[PDB]
């Protein structure tokens, strides 16, 4: 319902902008903060900080806040960079140069400011900035040509027309044209229908479909061709695609490993809790009754703060946790973000995949899902735009299986250079005449009349414009041969056989291409004789005629052609008599000029007219790929990944290129869920199990079983899966709440799963998101990766666990909406097969390691309480505890994460079978978790016990002296760092010259700093607990021989493992 | 093509060393062949060393010091006869060992105020807050500001020898260097200045339990004020429920005779440190030393095990992959 004011233009409507950003300019902090607190570590330390405001506690609020804000901001910056990047990428396309002149400004405006009800000029080869209403086209008949390969993904072109003409030349110069107005209604998101009126009694109707539909209304990204300039109004509809994409408005921060980070923190928090409980309780009970004031060394002010029966219990509970809270690590987020970010450029500034065109090889969108890239299980791909482009071409026709093709070669170089005077006609000038003649005829082409300079391109512009490019390429093939097909508008397809001969023919009648028959024919009168009958037809729709002379030759070649993914088009003709032709003529017009149910009468008569023909070969045509099918699809199949294709292109060409990509094996007993839609509304209900429950288990128990780890060899795979249409899907999805005998969506996924692959034809972006969520729930949770070209499947980029986009394939706008961009389907192999999986090994080793260090560091700090009067007296120096631990821990491990390939990229690229299957998610499952914790125990217990054992004498020094408390603790700290560092060094494989320096350099930092601190900086500072204590310790050769044994025993099980893990 | 470098395309020089069974196999063998002897060595070495300890706490009326345990006349005395079955020529060391004395304790170590100890000017003026209980007494600044200093180990001991003449024969001892060079000369020194000792502290009282001040402990001033080695060694928190502290030391004479011979010895003490109030013992331990130290066969057997274990491991590791 739109007023569409007459004297005025518009107001009170939603203009068009670009919305592809996560956070907003104003409320970003309330979004980023809540999204950031889903990480427990931050939550636990913030609640601890909050609690440290009740009463006086030994730990200061600053040392409690600093761990949080130093982490919160880092993520905030590496989240901001991302959102601001998307903001700039959106503004650039927002302020796009757009030609428009309606109100007053004669100059051209920007796409950022285009209100509703504005005429917009769309020059030739221009992308529609928005969706408009068209009733004024400059060229004659107000007809232009537009393709929609990004909106709905149709391969066939769009036909449309208008009433007026070039009214714009008068809109700028005068206001007389601004008389009419348009009324609208509550805008609907799907965009299938939009209705109204336009200031006169006339119903301005329109409606979309998955096939060629709307004429009046225009859409975004609808590429314009064969026109000069067109003018349309009502820009508000551009928001339709926005409302079609908005499904993915806010579901951003996640990961497959960051979920396990919190799950890890669960048992870790329980570890803390357990230790705090044991320490506190076992103190109160063990020494609380008689040792509180008896020792007499100390006497607290006011008898332990008037011995509050329970307040002391709580004050010490905290005193224990805050000292034990290192178990729960928070410095692991800053380092993990440094990996996530500094690892992004590995794909950006990379020549491994750079388009030779200025087109960028890759773009990085988010710094949050890098680690989970090479960890996918399910993939959702697209056909047109990604696997191919909106076009098609013909190659190597088969006239009785005689026509072949060749090239220049070493031995056969003489015959290919110059054409011999005898080889020019062996099987050509015998039947190729009628073949190419029939080709040029029986085609609703209707080519252009004018043309540009003939010679700009290879020959001429030669643009034949029809509804679908199915036969638009066949005429181009005829052009490749001697034929040309010039004009044909008022003449019977004038053509040239080989030389420049006109070859004019008269078009008497032309038959239609209906769907029940599936054949196209024409009746023409030749200039040198009688009447003929040309026809092409489908595969099993024309082979009905007997054709005794030539069947096998064409049948087997058509079989192999269709198997290889071609669109086989047979061709035949027949000789009509002069009088029987009049009989057919009369009986046909008796149905045409009959106005009583012509759809049935006309069909029956013109279907029985063609009773036989003469088969003259066949023509195979292929919808070329974008990259080789086998490497991209074969590699994923071997790597394990389940490959599915959910597209928006016609089913015929869909089945065609899918069969061409070899995902549809030769012997795949396919299943369909689209031909039984109009009939038997409730049969599908009792059909699903009859086709999947009955057949799958039948062939599964007929022959031996089929395992889950290795497959694709036994006759079980014979039974391929299925292909569904958007109708049956939305019919088995939302209205499956009627019958309760057996679930329907459940069995639908049951069949969609156990098979080779599946295809979802006639699928909308929203309709594809439903399949994404369909697989995102069964059997726990697998990982989903999606990739598409334009705005049709862009509504899947975020619904899927990871978004991968291709720029410029159809619509680029879809890439900036994605999480990653790679305008190369071939190079997607490198992305998830190498750069991502590496991120997984990198950060997985990183997390197991971070927990390992903060546990081997504090476990002795806990067991020491057994000998300390549970007065939480740290064995470690005050600053030494935090300072050197974070000054060492972060450096070498971050080096591992940033630059380390447990196995190199090329050796893993060459073989995915031994690459992805071994990984899985097992890097941090309870298999390796409990194994690593054992290492945490063994070293944390050996450090402490070993040192305490050697301390049973008080005579370590070569001369014999006492040994201070901090000496013992600084002994365990030492064996600790040496053990963790050397441990990582033994676990690493890639020894780059800049990692080798940091490992040894950090251990150096240890010796160097601890020695410098021990000797000069004592009297200038505030206070020091140990002066020349580190050296006083290093003065007893005993400790040398002891600490070396401690680190060796600490790493002995790791050495053993290394041996096992690398042998057998 | 334009911005390509090795760091940006993971193609840097990789040292890439890779291990396997045949590569570590010798490591285990070699480390065994090196550890087994080194361990057995430190074992016999730290073993031979002869030590001895005696608990002079009483806790048994059978022992002569028990009747001197509970609050008795202030200067309590007791003798504990002990025999020396063996004579150790190595220059001996004397330690006083105690039990159930939780040196390592937050409240016990936080009371140490390095300021008064080091000998700072503004220190003597005001003691820090960490020494919350013993800051002052009757509003007068204490010089050794700390519970550790307050709880000094003062009970002194005296050791004699018995020969063919039943009457005693004392043994000479040296007070120099009972603490390390650093913790005595650089770590701590006297207040800003003074030629005499008393002037250094004008209006400075002493620890509560301590009756006689620190400026009246040792004759020579290089071992009296805040630099008294006995007190300094006690000012080192051992960090164990039971621990040993070096009291004095009897080094060997520049001559070749044996320092301590075999025979009966006399031990007399001055009981001035109560411990039965918390069921804690008191004792003295005398012993010889070496490059390793007193009796501690831990490292020995530890090396023996680790070595033999790694060795046997290699044995299996070899006799298994040799089947190829
Ligand atoms: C510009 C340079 C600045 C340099 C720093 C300046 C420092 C000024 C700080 C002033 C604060 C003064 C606080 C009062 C003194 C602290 C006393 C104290 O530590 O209590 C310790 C008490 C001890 O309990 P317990 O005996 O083990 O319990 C036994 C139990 N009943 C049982 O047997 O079962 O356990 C407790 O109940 C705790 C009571 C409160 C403790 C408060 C201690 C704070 C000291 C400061 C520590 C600083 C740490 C670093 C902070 C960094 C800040 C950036
Ligand atoms: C009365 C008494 O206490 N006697 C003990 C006994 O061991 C003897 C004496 C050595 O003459 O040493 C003392
Ligand atoms: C428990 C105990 O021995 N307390 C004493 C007390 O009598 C006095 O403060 C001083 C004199 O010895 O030493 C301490
Ligand atoms: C004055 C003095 O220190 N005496 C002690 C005393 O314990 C011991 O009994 C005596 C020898 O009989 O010599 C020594
Ligand atoms: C000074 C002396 O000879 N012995 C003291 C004793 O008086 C005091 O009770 C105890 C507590 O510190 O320390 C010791
Ligand atoms: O009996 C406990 C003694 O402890 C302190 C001392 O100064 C005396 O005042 C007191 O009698
Ligand atoms: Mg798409």
């Amino acid at each position: 319902p739109v007023s569409e004011t007459e004297a005025y233009i518009a107001q009170r409507f939603c203009d068009n902008r670009i919305v592809s950003s996560k956070y907003t300019l104003w409320n970003f902090l309330p979004k980023n903060l809540f999204e950031q607190f889903r990480r427990i570590a931050n939550f636990y330390f913030l609640i601890i900080f909050l609690v440290q405001v009740t009463v006086d506690t030994p730990t200061s609020p600053v040392t409690s806040g600093l761990p949080l804000f130093f982490v919160i901001t880092v993520t905030a910056i590496k989240q901001g960079y991302e959102d601001w990047l998307r903001h700039r990428a959106d503004n650039e396309v927002n302020k796009s140069t757009v030609y428009i002149i309606e109100n007053a400004k004669r100059v051209r405006k920007e796409s950022e400011k285009i209100k509703v009800g504005d005429v917009v000029e769309v020059q030739a080869d221009e992308t529609f900035p928005c969706d408009l209403i068209l009733l004024s086209s400059c060229t004659t008949d107000g007809t232009c040509y537009v393709t929609t390969a990004s909106l709905d993904g149709e391969s066939n072109c769009k036909t449309h027309y208008a009433v007026r003409d070039t009214i714009a030349l008068c809109t700028a110069e005068s206001i007389d044209t601004l008389r009419a107005a348009i009324e609208c209604e509550q805008p609907q998101p799907d965009l299938y229908k939009f209705v109204g009126r336009i200031n006169i009694y006339s119903n301005s109707l329109e409606a979309v479909a998955r096939s060629l539909g709307p004429e009046n209304l225009l859409l975004k990204g609808a590429t314009l061709k064969n026109t000069e300039k067109i003018y349309g109004v009502a820009v508000y509809t551009g928001m339709e695609t926005k409302m079609a994409l908005n499904y993915q408005g806010k579901s951003q921060k996640r990961s497959a490993v960051e979920k396990s980070i919190n799950a890890f923190l669960i048992v870790y928090l329980f570890i803390l809790l357990t230790k705090a409980a044991v320490c506190t309780t076992l103190k109160y009970v063990w020494q609380s009754t008689p040792y509180n004031d008896e020792p007499w060394y100390n006497q607290k002010t006011q008898k332990e703060r008037e011995t509050l029966k329970v307040l002391k219990m709580f004050t010490d509970f905290l005193s224990f946790m805050v000292l034990f809270n290192f178990i729960i690590p928070v410095s692991m987020y800053v380092t993990v973000e440094m990996q996530k970010f500094l690892g992004s450029f590995f794909i950006s500034w990379d020549k491994d995949f750079y388009d030779e065109e200025i087109n960028e090889g890759a773009l990085v969108n988010t710094s949050d899902l890098n680690e989970e890239l090479g960890q996918v299980d399910y993939v959702f791909t697209d056909k047109t735009g990604t696997l191919t482009e909106n076009s098609m071409e013909f190659i190597e026709c088969c006239i009785d299986g005689h026509k072949y093709k060749g090239v220049t070669q070493e031995v056969d170089g003489l015959s290919q250079t110059d054409g011999t005077l005898t080889y020019f006609d062996k099987v050509d000038k015998n039947r190729e005449e009628l073949f190419l003649r029939a080709l040029c005829l029986c085609h609703t082409v209707e080519i252009k009349t004018n043309d540009a300079v003939d010679g700009a391109t290879e020959s001429a512009e030669l643009t034949y414009i029809s509804s679908s490019p199915d036969e638009i390429a066949l005429v181009k093939g005829a052009k490749r041969y001697g034929f040309t097909f010039l004009g044909n508008r008022n003449g019977y397809m004038r053509v040239e056989n080989q030389r420049k001969e006109i070859e004019e023919y008269e078009l008497l009648h032309t038959l239609n291409f209906d769907a029940v028959r599936r054949r196209m024919s024409v009746i023409v009168k030749t200039q040198e004789g009688d009447i003929l009958l040309f026809c092409k037809g489908a595969d099993s729709a024309v082979f009905p005629r007997v054709q005794n002379h030539e069947i096998e030759l064409t049948k087997v070649h058509v079989e192999r052609n269709a198997m290889d993914g071609y669109r086989t088009l047979c061709v035949a003709f027949k000789e009509i008599a002069p009088d029987d032709y009049e009989r057919i003529n009369r009986q046909l017009i008796e149905a045409k000029m009959a106005l009583q149910d012509r759809e049935e009468k006309m069909e029956k008569v013109f279907d029985d007219i063609e009773t036989n023909m003469n088969l003259i070969g066949a023509t195979a045509v292929e919808d070329k790929l974008q990259d080789q099918a086998a490497e991209t699809i074969e590699a994923l199949h071997a790597a394990g990944l389940k490959v599915w294709v959910l597209t928006g292109d016609k089913m015929e060409t869909a089945k065609s290129t899918c069969y061409a990509c070899r995902l549809f094996q030769t012997n795949t007993e396919l299943l369909e869920l689209t031909t039984k839609t109009i009939e038997e509304s409730e049969r599908k209900e009792d059909r699903l199990h009859e086709l999947l429950i009955e057949y799958r288990k039948k062939l599964l128990h007929e022959f031996p079983k089929s395992t889950r780890s290795f497959k694709k060899a036994w006759t079980e795979h014979q039974e391929y899966g299925l292909i569904i249409d958007g109708s049956t899907l939305s019919l088995i999805l939302n209205s499956s709440q009627d019958s309760s005998s057996n679930n329907y969506k459940s069995i639908f996924l049951q069949i969609c799963m156990k098979c080779t692959a599946v295809l979802c034809c006639r699928m909308a972006p929203l309709q594809k998101a439903q399949i994404v969520r369909m697989v995102k729930n069964l059997k726990g949770s697998p990982i989903t990766l999606s990739i598409g070209d334009g705005a049709n499947d862009v509504s899947m980029i975020l619904e899927s666990h990871v978004g991968i986009g291709i720029k410029g394939k159809e619509g680029r706008q879809a890439a900036r909406n994605s999480d990653y961009s790679v305008p190369k389907f071939k190079h997607l192999k490198k992305l998830l097969l190498a750069h991502g999986h590496l991120y997984y090994v990198r950060i997985a080793h990183l997390v197991q390691y971070f927990f390992y260090k903060n546990l081997c560091f504090i476990l002795p700090q806990f067991l020491y309480q057994f000998f300390c009067g549970f007065s939480q007296q740290p064995l470690y120096d005050a600053a030494y505890l935090t300072m050197y631990n974070i000054c060492f821990t972060s450096l070498p491990i971050l080096a591992y994460s940033l630059l380390e390939q447990h196995i190199n990229i090329d050796t893993l690229t060459s073989d995915p079978r031994l690459y992805m299957k071994i990984s899985g998610n097992a890097m941090l499952q309870l298999g390796p978790f409990l194994y690593w914790t054992f290492l945490a125990a063994f070293e944390g217990t050996v450090f402490f016990f070993g040192t305490y054992f050697l301390f049973q004498t008080a005579s370590l020094e070569e001369n014999g002296k006492v040994y201070g408390n901090w000496t013992f603790g600084t002994i365990v700290f030492t064996v600790l760092v040496f053990t963790v560092t050397l441990k990582l060094a033994l676990d690493t494989r890639f020894w780059t010259w800049i990692n080798h320096f940091v490992i040894w350099g950090s251990l150096a930092f240890y010796v160097f700093f601890s020695f410098f601190w021990g000797g000069i900086i004592w009297p200038f500072l505030k206070q020091q607990r140990m002066y020349f204590v580190f050296a006083q310790m290093l003065s007893s050769v005993s400790t040398w021989l002891a600490i070396i044994l401690l680190i060796f025993i600490s790493l002995f099980p790791e050495i053993l493992l290394i041996v096992l893990k690398n042998v057998r | 093509r334009p911005d390509n470098t090795a760091f940006k395309q993971q193609r840097l020089p990789a040292w890439q060393p890779i291990l396997t069974a045949g590569t570590v196999l010798p490591i285990f063998f070699i480390i065994g062949l090196i550890f087994i002897p080194i361990g057995i060595g430190i074992f016999v070495t730290s073993n031979n060393i002869r030590e001895i300890e005696i608990d002079y706490t009483g806790t048994e009326p059978s022992s002569p010091c028990n009747k001197c345990l509970s609050p008795d006349v202030t200067p309590c005395f007791c003798t504990i006869n002990f025999t020396l079955e063996k004579s150790f020529e190595g220059n001996v060391f004397m330690y006083y060992g105690l039990s159930n004395f939780y040196q390592n304790h937050r409240r016990y170590v936080k009371s140490r105020d390095d300021s008064q100890l080091n000998g700072d000017s503004s220190a003597l003026l005001n003691p820090s807050k960490e020494c919350e209980p013993y800051r002052r007494n009757e509003d007068k600044p204490i010089a050794p500001c700390g519970a550790i200093a307050n709880s000094m180990f003062n009970d002194t001991l005296e050791l004699f020898l018995i020969g063919q003449d039943s009457y005693p024969i004392p043994i000479a001892l040296k007070k120099k260097g009972i603490a390390w060079w650093t913790d005595k000369n650089v770590k701590f020194r006297n207040p800003p200045g003074g030629d005499n000792l008393e002037e250094r502290f004008k209006g400075t009282t002493k620890p509560v339990n301590w009756l006689k001040p620190v400026y009246m402990l040792d004759s020579d001033p290089d071992n009296n004020g805040f630099i008294n080695e006995d007190f300094i060694v006690w000012m080192r928190t051992a960090a164990l429920p039971t621990f040993r502290k070096l009291y004095r030391l009897i080094e060997r004479k520049s001559d070749l005779h044996p320092t301590l011979p075999a025979g009966r010895y006399w031990l007399n003490v001055t009981y001035n440190y109560p411990v039965h109030y918390f069921d804690g013992r008191k004792r003295m331990i005398l012993s010889t030393i070496s490059w390793m130290g007193g009796k501690n066969p831990f490292l020995g057997i530890a090396y023996i095990a680790v070595g033999s274990i790694s060795f046997l491991l290699g044995v299996v590791l070899l006799v298994i992959n040799h089947k190829y």
